[PDB]
């Protein structure tokens, strides 16, 4: 990214020997403003994540339940979008 | 992101 960025410059100073750069402000701030967002749920996951560590002893034996027939209806959906998606490329090789 | 999907599942749930 670096040695992009120079080559770039570089053939800046070649063609040189304000409209971009406010460009380039607008689109850092925009960057950033997923960003922070992205940080207020990585935030908000890790107190959960040290709420559960409070619980984190011996607790209830039946969440592992709870999660393990979530595992199987997210397995299935997804084995349901995959089969879906195959079969829209084998639609298309038959096409 | 298992750490954080478990954080949104289980923040869902406590």
């Amino acid at each position: 990214e670096e040695l992009k960025n120079a080559e770039i410059a570089l053939r800046t100073q070649k063609t040189p020997p304000n409209t971009a750069p406010a460009d380039y402000f607008h689109t850092l701030v925009q960057q950033f403003e997923v960003q922070l967002q992205q940080y207020r749920q990585q935030i908000e996951e890790l107190e959960n994540h040290l709420a559960t560590q409070s619980n984190t002893l011996h607790l209830s034996p039946q969440d592992l339940s709870m999660a393990m027939q979530k595992l199987y209806q997210t397995f299935v959906a997804l084995a349901a979008q995959l089969q879906a998606v195959n079969e829209n490329f084998k639609m298309l090789k038959e096409q | 992101l298992q750490e954080i999907q478990q954080a949104g599942e289980r923040l869902r749930s406590k």
